[PDB]
């Protein structure tokens, strides 16, 4: 309770395991990545699909 | 970021000394002398 101001989008939730409020998941599923090699990806690359 | 050879991962939490990775450190601690790493 903050006066009636609601921040319950820009505040995080637990309720999933990385830990984002509501703006933030927005944010980071509008912009779409390019999957670099950030993560390891030599055995994709291997396995020919 | 690939795998560590030689630095024994602990349980741990400090300041980051010698940045590795994905949130991963690594550091020159007395707890023999030997190097650690940790998130
Ligand atoms: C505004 O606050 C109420 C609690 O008083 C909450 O139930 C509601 O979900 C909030 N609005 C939004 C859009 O989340």
């Amino acid at each position: 309770y903050f006066g009636g101001f609601n921040f319950s989008q820009i505040l995080p939730d637990p309720s999933k395991p990385s830990k984002r409020s509501f703006i933030e998941d927005l944010l980071f599923n509008k912009v779409t990545l390019a999957d670099a090699g950030f993560i390891k990806q030599y055995g994709d690359c291997l396995g020919d699909i | 970021a690939g795998c560590l050879i030689g630095a024994e991962y602990v349980n741990n939490s400090y300041e980051c000394d010698i940045p590795i990775g994905a949130g991963i450190c690594a550091s020159y601690q007395t707890q023999s002398q030997s190097i650690i790493a940790y998130t």
